[PDB]
This record gives C-alpha cells, structure tokens and sequence, in this order.
C-alpha cells in the first residue's frame, strides 16, 4: 500500500493491429482447360477423356456466364461458393450422351448408361455441365461415329473405365466369337441426327471432380486485391507468415527471382510485393513495456507513466515517451532514475518534473 | 415452352405433413436448379429453400425438399403446419436463359360462423341532384359467410344498368363487409315512387326501402 | 448488408413508356460479379420473369415479353432501370426488383413491390356526396351514416371520420371499377340513433394525388 521512489515496472504496452490486408494473386489466368469442352470432336462413354489439371490458377466464374449451357447441376458445394474454396486436384471426364440419358447422370440412379458406363457414388461432390452442340458433332445421313455400351456380365466400381469388346454371353453355351445364337455384341452404335428433337440429340456431358487428401491446395480460386498501406500497424500475409508491422519504403533491391528478406538474426523484415514489385520492410510495433514514476507515500499523490521503447505534458526522452511530467532545462541532482542520462523528481504549485542529472 | 405446373391450391390442418408439387412439362426437372419462394401477402417474396435440397440459413428444417426426376416433378415438403406458413409458394427454373417460374401454391389452414348481415340503404343527397347526378348506396356488413347477391328494384322491376357492389371484405370482428351502388340520373330517381335494395345471405332475405322524400 | 430500392411513379397511360428505376444501397453495382433482374407479379396471379441485366452490356428477356424490354445500368448513379413499351391494361403488376446471386439460382434479396396501374382517362378529383341517415337506416337501437366518394382517378383515398377521433364502427371498403373508368367506393359507421341530432359527424376525404382535401358534415336527411 505503500510505494517509495523509484521506477516499478507494471504491464507492457501493446500495438494491436487495426487492419488486415491479404493480396496474394495480381491478376487472374488460366491453364488450357476449355480446348476440352471446344475441341475438334469428343470421346465416346466406353473410352472416355480423362483429364487432370495441377498448379494452375482458374477462376469458375468464366466457366458459368456463358449463358449457353442448357443444364447444370453440382452437389456436394454450393456453386457460388466453390472458388474461394481450395482443393486439390480437378479430374474432367469428357463424354457424350442422348437427350433421354441426361436424366440418369445422378447420384443414386439406375438405368443402362450409370450402371454400365460410368457409376456415380453417393459421396459424388463434382459438377456436371451439360450443353447442346448438335451442329458440329452430327451430320446427314447418319452420324455413327459415337459409341455406347449396353451389356454388362455385373456391376461395376465408380470411377472406373471399362473398354473390353468381349461378346456378352447370356447362356451357358459358347460362341467361339460369332454372330451366333444366345450372344450378342455389347457395344451398340448411336442414332444421332442434325434434325432431331430435344430429347435425342447428342449432348457434350462433362464431370469436373474434386481431389480431398493430405495435400495442399494446387488448382483453386485465387483471391482479390486490397489496397496498400503504409508507415502503419497493419497485418499481413504476403504468401508465407502473417505477421503484423509497418511497412516502410526500403532502399534494397533484391534480385529477379526471390519473394522473401531475412537479416543477421534469420527475422523474415523484407518481402517484395507482388502487387508492383515494390521492397517493403517489416518492423514490429509493440517495444518494451510500460513504468510509472512514483513521487512516494506521503510526498504526493499524482505519477508519471514512461513507455520504454515507444515513440510518441509529453516529452520525447532518449528512454521511451514520458507523459504526466513537464521538462525543465536547468539541471540539478537526480533521485528516481530513468535512463540516458536523463532523471525525475518532484520538485517546486510543486509537479513532477524531468531534468538532465548534474555529476 | 417450358412451364412449371403446380397446384393451384393446397390445403392442410395444422401439425400434418403436406407435399407441394412442381411438375415440368418438357424440360427435365432435374436438369436446372429449383428455387422455391414463399411469399406473405402484400410483402416481397422470400427464399425458402435453394439447389433442391438445402435450407438457407433462417428458414426452419421442416420446408425439406425433394426430386422426383422420373415423373419430372419437383416436390417440397412441408412438416408441423402453422398460421405463419399460410403464404403463396412458387417454384422456380432456369430452362435455358429464360428464368420460368411456378403456377402457385396456396398454403391452407384448417374464424366467424355465420353472420347475418345488417344491411342500411342511403338515398341520393340533395347536394348530389344539384350536380345532376344520383346514386343509391347499399350497404351489406357484419355478416358470415362473405357470399352475399344484391339485387336493385325499382318500385317493382329489378334493376341492372348502373349497378356496382363491392366484392365482401373481412372485418375487424371476424364478419364481412360489402356494399353495391346504383348510378342513377336525377330523372330516374323521381320517376320510380320507391327504390329498394334486396340482399340474399344463406336463404333468407333482408330487405330495405327509400323513397324521394 | 445491401438493399433495393425502387422509384418511378406508380401510374403509366396505355400505350405509353414505363420508366421504373430500382437504386441500390450499402453495395456497388459493378463489384461482386452479381446479376440483376426485374420480376413482376400480377394481384392475385403467380410471379412473371422480365428480363435480366449484368453491370456490363449483356440482356435475356422473356419470350412473351421480347422486343419490349429495355433495361440499362448506370454505374455512377448506383442503379439500373428498366423501360417498357407498349404497356397495355393487362400489365397491371407488383414490380420487384430482386438481387440475383446464381443466374440459374435464387433471388436472395428482394426488394418491396411499387404498384403499378394502367388505366385510360384523365386524373380527377373525388365528388364526395352526403349519406343522410334516417328512419329507413336504423335497424334497432343503432343507426348508420357515411359518405360517398365517386368518380376518381387514381387509388387510393384515404377516409377520416372526425379528424381521425372515431375509428370504432368505421368500415371503409374497397374500390370497385366503374362502367366508365373511374372508381367509387364509401366509408361508413355504425352509431346509436340517441346522438343523430346532438353529434356532428364530419368525414374528411383525401385524394393525394389529385390533391384534394373535402370535409363533408353529414346530417339526417330533411323531408322536402
Ligand atoms: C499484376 O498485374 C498488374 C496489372 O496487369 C501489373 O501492374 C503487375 O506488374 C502484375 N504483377 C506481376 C505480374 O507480378
Ligand atoms: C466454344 O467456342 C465458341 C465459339 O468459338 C465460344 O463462343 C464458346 O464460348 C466456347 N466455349 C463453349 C463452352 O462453348
Ligand atoms: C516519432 O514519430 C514522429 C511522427 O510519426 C516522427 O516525426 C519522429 O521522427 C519519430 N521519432 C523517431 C525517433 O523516429
Ligand atoms: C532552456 O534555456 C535554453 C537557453 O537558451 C533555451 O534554449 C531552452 O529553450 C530552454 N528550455 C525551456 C524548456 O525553457
């Protein structure tokens, strides 16, 4: 309950962060994927395209205002918000199929194309889009070039491909691969025509799955750009630490091809922005802590609060910020030490007063 | 021509479960997203239920949808009926860049028993034969249920030209309120001895009279 | 959050130009990569699609309704609006604008519903006429009195009886389309017959858009 002269250390001042500014990426782009879904001619469903895309940056956003696809449907995620989301890696399985076969690409559905062609799963999380092309993939006369399977010996795993041309047999008696009796060939020819209607026509079905495992993300949305601030408290995270501090105009050019800066004690307080390829250092705000500058029990009541390593009634010492105590050019003997050659006392109503301490 | 067909009306008690439909006539019903939105009466319309199968964050679980895409039918099923729930339900479609919505669907529940209606009969004023013109007005209040036929009389001859009535509206108290007009020249309206106002509620007949006094 | 906000005036002339202005409030038109669209909705009839809009040039409109439909986006002014042409007396509907997040997905904000009506004759004031009760008005202990308003353009009027000081008993009913254009209605109350002479009884019609304010006295009818 008593306090004599002298400094006591009480708490440490902290310099909260006020914002929070994330830029990784400059600009958008995107790998070859659409050659794909506006190639020359597509696969059949017995030999599917299997495609796999890594460490490319590709944005949804393009892939859905096209206005032109006629159907589309995605489970597993929320189609507006599967970009900000990261995964790992995109299979695209290229296909066609009938007007009357959209019906039965779905998880949970039977029929003679998701039983024998391709399964879907229950835990099938991909997107499927669907659009009308019948003007190049289809001619006069009869367009046969497209292929399909419609026997099957039993059920088969999803995900898997199957191309054997071997002749289905339905009996117990075999037919040494003729057109016999109790046989037939399981692959079977389609029937698309220019002129049509809208439940036969060939449509270009496309599967775009999602890769989960204990990987980081390679293909995904990229993020947008805030503005810069500088000389300021303000976190960042600049692709490799979020880490608070200002950000001031450094003089040190790095050379074309490092993203990071570290010193003599291996402190990362130098990264290039990405933004304008700018070389900004990193200096953290909080220093040191607080002290209070007591008079003593029985002399006074007020007190003097002196920051240790903060720069700023107030007076810029060489120690710190001392504020609740006035400076006074004259010098005389010192009590209650501070540091740098500067003391405190309280001295003549009578204040608390900071003077440079005479040998 | 892609249209979504829907029951136009729908009732239920509350508590029960009930299954709205949403039929597409040529499109596939599982081949574009089905939006359903429930909408008070006089307010904006609300989003209810989004992808077919999930609930937007405030709605409660029991508006669950579901996809009957064999018989091309969109489906919403409704569990615990409430008074809030009465609202119009449309379902929506996308077709191909030409967004397609519902027919409507009425949600139901299942307060004044029948109420005989006081009915007051007002000649033309005075005022109003001075701007040559007249009109006799009928009114029909206070009464359940809101079906109620007028039927104007000249003395003894009914009359037709010149007739406006008001469909019934709900009360305060539970009734109903309605009301018919009868343009009239300032001729007509001294040419007749009286005019009467005969109202029809359930059978019985409640009839008033005026006279050029 | 974001909010939409409509404008215009809530009545077009038959074969005339609609201009219907929605603004948008705590949000930007161009960022987001958002749609807008326009829904009307007819009273008593299911909703209507007209056409959507992107902050860029891009349009679709609705079949039954193309060639009809002009729509454009200011963005220094924060909002889009919609023009029609050829409006007739069966595109009398509650138009919305509605927020669109998924082209293919939900309106998740909707904006409160202007009115719109399309009818053809001139904007007129109310005649408002006396309703005299009497001893053929009284059925019991209870009489009625009210007054007549006819002959108007456009909804709605607002009856008052008294300044408001009686609301017990009032019963103000829906307008009804006349046989030429113009609409009619009445407001009426209930009152025991003991205080027909004693009481003055003084309905104050308002017809804001004609502006138009008449207090009519009612009194027992006098024999003449
Ligand atoms: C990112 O794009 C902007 C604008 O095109 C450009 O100014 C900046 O230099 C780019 N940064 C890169 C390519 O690192
Ligand atoms: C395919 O090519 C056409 C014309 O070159 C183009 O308009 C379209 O956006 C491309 N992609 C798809 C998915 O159709
Ligand atoms: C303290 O900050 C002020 C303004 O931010 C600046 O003028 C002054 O030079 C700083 N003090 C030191 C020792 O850098
Ligand atoms: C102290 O005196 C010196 C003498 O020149 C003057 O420069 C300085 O400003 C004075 N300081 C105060 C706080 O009065």
């Amino acid at each position: 309950f008593t306090v004599e002269k002298g400094i006591y250390q009480t708490s440490n001042f902290r310099v909260q962060p006020t914002e929070s500014i994330v830029r990784f990426p400059n600009i958008t782009n995107l790998c070859p994927f659409g050659e794909v879904f506006n190639a020359t001619r597509f696969a059949s469903v017995y030999a599917w395209n299997r495609k796999r895309i890594s460490n490319c940056v590709a944005d949804y956003s393009v892939l859905y205002n096209s206005a032109s696809f006629s159907t589309f449907k995605c489970y597993g995620v929320s189609p507006t918000k599967l970009n900000d989301l990261c995964f790992t890696n995109v299979y695209a399985d290229s296909f066609v199929i009938r007007g009357d076969e959209v019906r039965q690409i779905a998880p949970g559905q039977t029929g003679k194309i998701a039983d024998y062609n391709y399964k879907l799963p229950d835990d099938f999380t991909g997107c499927v889009i669907a659009w009308n092309s019948n003007n190049l993939d289809s001619k006069v006369g009869g367009n046969y070039n497209y292929l399909y399977r419609l026997f099957r010996k039993s059920n088969l795993k999803p995900f898997e491909r199957d191309i054997s041309t071997e002749i289905y047999q339905a009996g117990s008696t075999p037919c040494n691969g003729v057109e016999g009796f109790n046989c037939y060939f399981p692959l079977q020819s389609y029937g698309f025509q220019p002129t049509n209607g809208v439940g036969y026509q060939p449509y270009r079905v496309v599967v775009l799955s999602f890769e989960l495992l204990h990987a980081p993300a390679t293909v995904c949305g990229p993020k947008k750009s805030t503005n810069l601030v500088k000389n300021k408290c303000v976190n960042f995270n600049f692709n490799g630490l979020t880490g608070t501090g200002v950000l001031t105009e450094s003089n040190k050019k790095f050379l074309p091809f490092q993203q990071f800066g570290r010193d003599i004690a291996d402190t990362t307080d130098a990264v290039r922005d990405p933004q304008t390829l700018e070389i900004l250092d990193i200096t953290p705000c909080s220093f040191g802590g607080v002290s209070v500058i007591t008079p003593g029990t029985n002399t006074s009541n007020q007190v003097a609060v002196l920051y240790q390593d903060v720069n700023c009634n107030v007076f810029q010492t060489r120690a710190g910020c001392l504020i609740g105590a006035e400076h006074v050019n004259n010098s005389y003997e010192c009590d209650i030490p501070i540091g740098a050659g500067i003391c405190a006392s309280y001295q003549t109503s009578q204040s608390i007063i900071a003077y440079t301490m005479s040998l | 021509n892609f249209m979504l067909t829907q029951p136009h009306s729908v009732s239920e008690s509350p508590g029960k479960t009930v299954t709205i439909s949403c039929t597409g006539s040529s499109g596939s019903i599982a081949s574009n997203y089905v939006q359903w939105y429930q909408q008070r009466p006089g307010s904006a319309p609300t989003t209810v239920i989004y992808e077919d199968n999930q609930r937007p964050s405030g709605v409660p679980d029991r508006f669950s949808g579901s996809i009957d895409s064999s018989s091309n039918s969109a489906s919403l099923t409704i569990s615990g009926l409430k008074t809030e729930d009465e609202a119009d339900y449309y379902c929506q479609s996308y077709d191909s860049s030409n967004v397609v919505f519902g027919g409507g669907t009425k949600l139901t529940v299942l307060g004044q028993p029948k109420a005989a209606p006081s009915v007051t009969l007002f000649p033309p004023s005075s005022e109003e034969l001075q701007a040559n013109k007249a009109t006799l007005v009928c009114l029909i209040s206070d009464f359940y249920p809101g079906a109620v036929t007028v039927a104007w009389k000249a003395d003894s001859s009914p009359v037709k030209a010149g007739v406006e009535t008001t469909t019934p509206s709900k009360q305060s108290n539970n009734k109903y309120a309605a009301s018919s007009y009868l343009s009239l020249t300032p001729e007509q309206w001294k040419s007749h001895r009286s005019y009467s106002c005969q109202v029809t509620h359930e059978g019985s007949t409640v009839e008033k009279t005026v006279a050029p006094t | 959050q974001v909010q939409l906000q409509e404008s215009g005036p809530g009545l077009v002339k038959p074969s005339e130009t609609l201009s219907l202005t929605c603004t948008v409030s705590g949000g930007s038109v161009s960022s987001g990569g958002y749609f807008w669209s326009w829904i009307r909705q007819p009273p008593g009839k299911g909703l209507e699609w007209i056409g959507c809009i992107y902050y860029s040039g891009s349009t679709n409109y609705n079949p039954s309704l193309k060639s009809r439909v002009t729509i454009s986006v200011d963005t220094s002014k924060d909002q889009f609006s919609l023009k029609l042409s050829s409006v007739t007396a069966a595109d009398t509907a509650v138009y919305y604008c509605a927020r669109q997040l998924w082209l293919r997905g939900r309106f998740d904000y909707w904006g409160q519903g202007t009115l719109v009506t399309v009818s053809s004759a001139s904007t007129k004031g109310p005649s408002v006429f006396p309703l005299a009760p009497s001893s053929k008005s009284t059925s019991g202990g209870t009489a009625a009195l009210g007054c007549l308003v006819k002959d108007y353009f456009p909804e709605p009027v607002t009856v008052s009886w008294n300044s408001g000081a009686l609301t017990s008993g009032v019963h103000t009913f829906p307008a009804v389309l006349q046989s030429s254009g113009l609409y009619s209605l009445s407001s009426v109350v209930t009152v025991p017959s003991s205080s027909l002479g004693t009481q003055t009884y003084i309905c104050n019609v308002n017809h804001k858009p004609s502006n138009t304010k008449v207090d009519k006295k009612v009194e027992p009818k006098s024999c003449d």
